[PDB]
């Protein structure tokens, strides 16, 4: 499903992001493939897990409505919700890696 | 004496000398004679140098009754080929100049009243013209009434009608430029070259403006309908009306103030309006009630709808300094000394972005 | 018988106390006498107790031809002075009281029909009157038809014509006070008094309205454009039409819901409007798509239009109790133990403010 | 010798075989006679086969002065009953078919111009006809100008007075179905059938629309006031001005681009307009001004109007790991290690709600 | 005076509230008797004390503004403005029983 | 340059500040000369730098963007944009007295 890398601030690339980074002082979010966060926010499933992992892939936070994510220097991926992925909390206790893992 | 009775007889004859002075009984001589019907036609004969008469007089053939004298004349006769004549008439003649003419008056004590003349060009009519049947002229300029300064006439010149006037002082003359009201002959319609001034209402199915066109400033000037008054400063005037069952709207304003659409309720009894929309004198639309947009795009972009606190997170427990990320406030702790972290969150026209930490 | 010849000779003579009985030819005497032509001409002559004539009779100087009874007369005569009068005329006359008249009548088989009376104060014509010329009144009420209740006529007084009527049952009377129409003669300019209905377009370059002055409420009541049918409870009544070349605009109504400005685009075919503006009942003003102002400040003055965190300071590493100051949240930790502090901000109308805390 | 003086007094005598011959002076004789009188009035007596008069006739009764020819007549009389006779008149007639008329003409040298003819139905005036007094007309259809193509009449029929037109061809007959113009003879109201066309102003106390009731899209077609002139593209055209004392009104728009009010003061010279309020061709509503609403709810409720931190608490000092609650901040500390927090909250429409954290 | 007592969120249970909640996330409060913390809000007098304790009554925050509590979890009580009720501050110092306590 | 010492809050003065306090709550700031800190952000330099400094005269903010300060209890004088200046950091290891001091 949806998953988005290392998402990372830049400039605004277009005019409609030019004026609203000049009115309102929107901070673009694109991750390293060059997906735009805040147009693909859209696309995610409404009831599924959202997770959030540093570099070293340890789970920072997670929702399951990926709006209320601001994802700078993080990565972004869409998961069922299931009862093994349910277990998951917030601290550091977990891992991602193809899945949710224990420690 | 036997020669007296010789003389006797002849003297008791005619004498040739007296020429029938010695008649004795001469009455009767004309009456033996033969002339006494000569005696009494002669005595009841009409005489040449005038007379008066007790019967009438009767022409049996195509004669003719005449006045003529210094080569002119004045004639009657009677024109009748037969009984089946197709044009008979009896006729009235003048000659010889083409000027001599006829003339018609009355007398009352001392007093002469002409009454009628005709002329080689007009019958002249002197006192009233009263006709029970139609009076039908069949020249153009037809119908005139020629009184005072300027005269005023008809002319139907087969293809429209006019209303027609003559310059002043020439109330007997042609048409000027002025074209009041004419008629299309073939169509019917109405037209009027000089305006029109009605008092009280104009009913039609529709007004036709012959608009114009040009620059925004030669709209001051531009064909329309418009108040001939001047609104006085903070009066109030409308010049459209639309009535509807329970209340009207009006096209009008405030002298200098206001211009719009106004809506009295037929219900109000006290001086206002139910409801106002309208320009004042800066250019502003102003509203009594509300404005309502079916389309909030222009205003929704310029504000943020809504604010929160996104998902929480938690940082790496770590060294004794710490800054929290760009939008982000701390939330709580866990003590290895972990900080909670939320993202202050903005709703611009339905998207959630993430606030900017100067 | 000497004397017998002396007695015949004497016997042969005509006898006094015969008195001409003893003409032996009569005719010859009266043709030896002279007197056969005035025996022809006593023959001939116009008898004065009324005659027949197979020729004509002529005046050959200034001679009346008379009808006169009872001190009253009728008579003919020829005006005529030289052959170069030039005021020469046929005259017919009647008096002597005035009101002695002239008549023209004809007859078929045994009917009468009167066809024209001349009078002191009028010529009237009982039939048709067809004139070839132009027919022309020099008086003011110059043209008049009177038929049935009212009558109508044209009055020219010099400085300005109208169309006049009288009051009912009196056709021949002068003008009451209705004015429907009339002309400045001097000018061209049409007025109507009693108000004017049109069938179809009146088109004009520009109409006037007598426009009104008063309170708001009197705007009911102004002189105005209006619809005379009311419109219907939710119908649509549209009174005035701009076109363009691919739309129409009009100011109108949907009954007793809706007035104001309505697009339709040439091409729409389905029952509706392309665009609305427009008040309702409650006064509120309505548009079916955006309302576009060119100042919004009325508006930004309203509402938050940003928020954001201020710039991040440092407090004094110090006590075991601390609150952060008005308006600052804590955003991060420095351990003398210090604290990261930001301020919240709200941008209103183009400022930025820092928030309050309560 | 003694019979000799018998025999010549004999011979002196008439001769009854010489019939008057041996008269000697035949005049004395005539005058003896008493036959003078005869002779002069026989001389001197008007002719019954034609004669010229030097004085005068007069009929002293009712005597007639006739052309009487094929059973036809001409004739000429003088009625009059006494002095008193209130309707007397010298009389001219025709008979015995109803087709004998009158007929005036009128000579110039050998040229004849006939000027009148006044038959069983009609007066026929061939020349201009000029009445000094009124001209009326007793018939509906009073008053006609047959000329050319189309005949032209005024008809009163009693209760209204038409302007009537003939079809082509008929100028002497009956009315079409035109009705370019007519009178209510008893209100004076003018009305017109056909239309009406005037250059310049039409001035009118007010104008009545025949308003239309129907769809939406029936408002192209409803009964209005419009432009005849469609708006070019991109140019102005007002349709609807009103007066005030420094600026002008105006109901118009900019060729398939904009309709509306406009406002234009009387100081401007530049090209455009003072104030603008207006529909554009995708149905917005734009003013290039503010737009202001009396009552700004359907606004206030969609936006944040304010932000702030409220009022702080205290937590209970507690375990290794904390979060704050729902829509709180930490804004301090208390070392049993107690922590500061305050809500975030927003202010929608004039309520303060606390903001929520996900 | 006024006093609502364990105020907690529920559902919004009317249209207008459902349209709040709907378009701008208000967590609706009611107290344990049923009445809406927001509406009441203005019947708080303006110029007294309002009190907010915990289940145990320990005063975790006092205002003299209601509007500016969020008494989720808590209770507030309105308390006359008085000399001996001023002295109460923030701290867990202080609890409630018809009336402050010291300690 | 600009120079706004002892920042505090004082009541509106004027009508249009007497309305944004009554309707958004605005706190009006003041330096000890009488100076309103709102309108006097637009006086600053875009690109100098901006200290704020305690009464100790110790940096506690420094920024770009006066905007972004909140100097009430504090004092905001303006600076060049010199390297002299940029190694100041927010901590409390460099003061203000005509210029930044180390420690």
């Amino acid at each position: 499903m949806m998953h988005l890398k290392n998402i990372k601030s830049e400039n605004p690339k277009t005019k409609e992001q030019y004026q609203l980074t000049k009115n309102f002082d929107v901070i673009w979010l694109w991750s390293e493939d060059g997906k735009n966060w805040y147009e693909e926010v859209n696309n995610f499933q409404d009831d599924t897990i959202k997770i959030v992992y540093d570099e070293n892939n340890i789970i920072v936070a997670i929702t399951k409505d990926a709006s209320t994510l601001n994802p700078e220097g993080f990565s972004v991926v869409e998961i069922p919700d299931i009862t093994a992925n349910r277990r998951a909390d917030d601290s550091g206790k977990w891992m991602f890696k193809d899945g949710a893992v224990v420690k | 004496k036997a020669v007296k009775i010789a003389m006797d007889n002849a003297n008791a004859r005619l004498a040739k000398d007296r020429n029938g002075a010695d008649i004795p009984n001469k009455p009767l001589f004309i009456q033996n004679l033969g002339l006494q019907e000569t005696v009494n036609r002669a005595r009841n004969a009409v005489q040449k140098n005038g007379d008066t008469l007790s019967g009438g007089l009767t022409f049996e053939n195509d004669s003719i009754l005449a006045w003529i004298r210094n080569t002119d004349w004045a004639k009657i006769g009677f024109k009748n080929d037969a009984d089946s004549d197709t044009d008979s008439y009896m006729w009235f003649e003048t000659g010889d100049n083409g000027n001599e003419y006829f003339k018609w008056r009355s007398k009352q004590s001392t007093t002469t009243k002409d009454l009628m003349n005709l002329k080689w060009d007009a019958l002249s009519v002197l006192v009233n013209a009263i006709v029970n049947g139609e009076v039908i002229s069949k020249s153009a300029n037809g119908l005139r009434i020629a009184y005072g300064n300027y005269g005023f006439f008809i002319r139907n010149d087969g293809s429209n009608t006019y209303f027609m006037l003559t310059n002043s002082g020439d109330n007997m003359g042609t048409y000027n430029g002025l074209r009041p009201l004419w008629i299309n002959n073939a169509t019917g319609a109405v037209s009027m070259g000089r305006g029109l001034n009605v008092s009280g209402d104009t009913l039609s199915d529709r007004f036709a403006i012959n608009s114009s066109n040009g620059m925004w400033i030669q709209m001051r000037d531009n064909n329309a309908i418009f108040g001939k008054n001047i609104v006085n400063t903070d009066s109030a005037q409308a010049l459209l009306r639309q009535n509807h069952a329970d209340r009207k709207f009006m096209i009008g304003g405030l002298g200098n103030k206001q211009f719009g659409i106004y809506m009295i309720n037929n219900s109000r009894t006290a001086n206002g309006t139910d409801g106002q929309a309208y320009m004042d004198n800066n250019g502003n639309w102003l509203c009594g009630a509300q404005v309502i947009p079916g389309n909030y795009a222009n205003f929704d972009s310029r504000y943020v709808r809504d604010v929160r606190l996104g998902t929480q997170s938690l940082t790496g427990g770590l060294s004794r300094d710490y800054k929290a990320p760009s939008g982000h406030v701390i939330t709580g702790f866990h003590t290895d000394d972990k900080v909670y972290i939320r993202p202050v969150q903005k709703n611009i026209n339905g998207t959630w972005y993430n606030v900017a930490s100067a």
